[PDB]
């Protein structure tokens, strides 16, 4: 067998999922400072009750 | 009144100096100490306040206990308080990056 027929071939553009991607966390931010003023008042004011 | 207190400490890059849970700045790099070029790192504190203790032995305060293994011990004593913390060496410690 011959063919008149001309080819081509086109396959779909398969699905792609995107994960979440973070470089850094708010949480990584919050601990950057070498002092949370906050943890280091709630410490301090358990003194007496401690 | 006697008080005896454990708390975390935070030191940032260069590590010449570090913090404590309360908000005390040691002015002292936390691996500052005897033993192989560690006089090489930062103090601001006379030498005789800073003691190293090769061999130490720890017991705990509430479990009266001897425990765990040899511990080469710090000791800073500033106008205020003296803190006691294990000496580690700093390249194994620390790093630059994060995986
Ligand atoms: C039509 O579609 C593609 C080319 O775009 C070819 O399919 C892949 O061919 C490679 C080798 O080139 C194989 O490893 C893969 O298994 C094939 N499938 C996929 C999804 O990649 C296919 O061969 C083309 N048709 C012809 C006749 O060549």
């Amino acid at each position: 067998t011959v063919s008149t027929f001309i080819d081509l071939n086109i396959t779909m553009l398969e699905d792609h999922e995107f994960v979440p991607l973070e470089v850094y966390t708010r949480h990584e931010i919050k601990d950057s400072g070498l002092l949370d003023y906050t943890e280091v008042q709630r410490r301090n004011q358990l003194h007496d009750l401690r | 009144n006697c008080i005896v207190e454990e708390v975390d400490a935070r030191s940032v890059y260069p590590y010449d100096e570090f913090v404590l849970a309360t908000g005390d700045f040691v002015y002292m790099s936390p691996f500052y100490g005897y033993r192989e070029g560690s006089h090489t790192e930062h103090t601001s504190y006379a030498a005789d306040r800073f003691k190293q203790v090769d061999g130490f032995y720890a017991r705990d305060l509430t479990t009266k206990a001897r425990a765990t293994a040899p511990t080469t011990r710090n000791l800073l004593t500033t106008p205020k308080f003296t803190v006691a913390w294990d000496w580690v060496p700093k390249r194994p410690s620390v790093c630059t990056m994060t995986k």
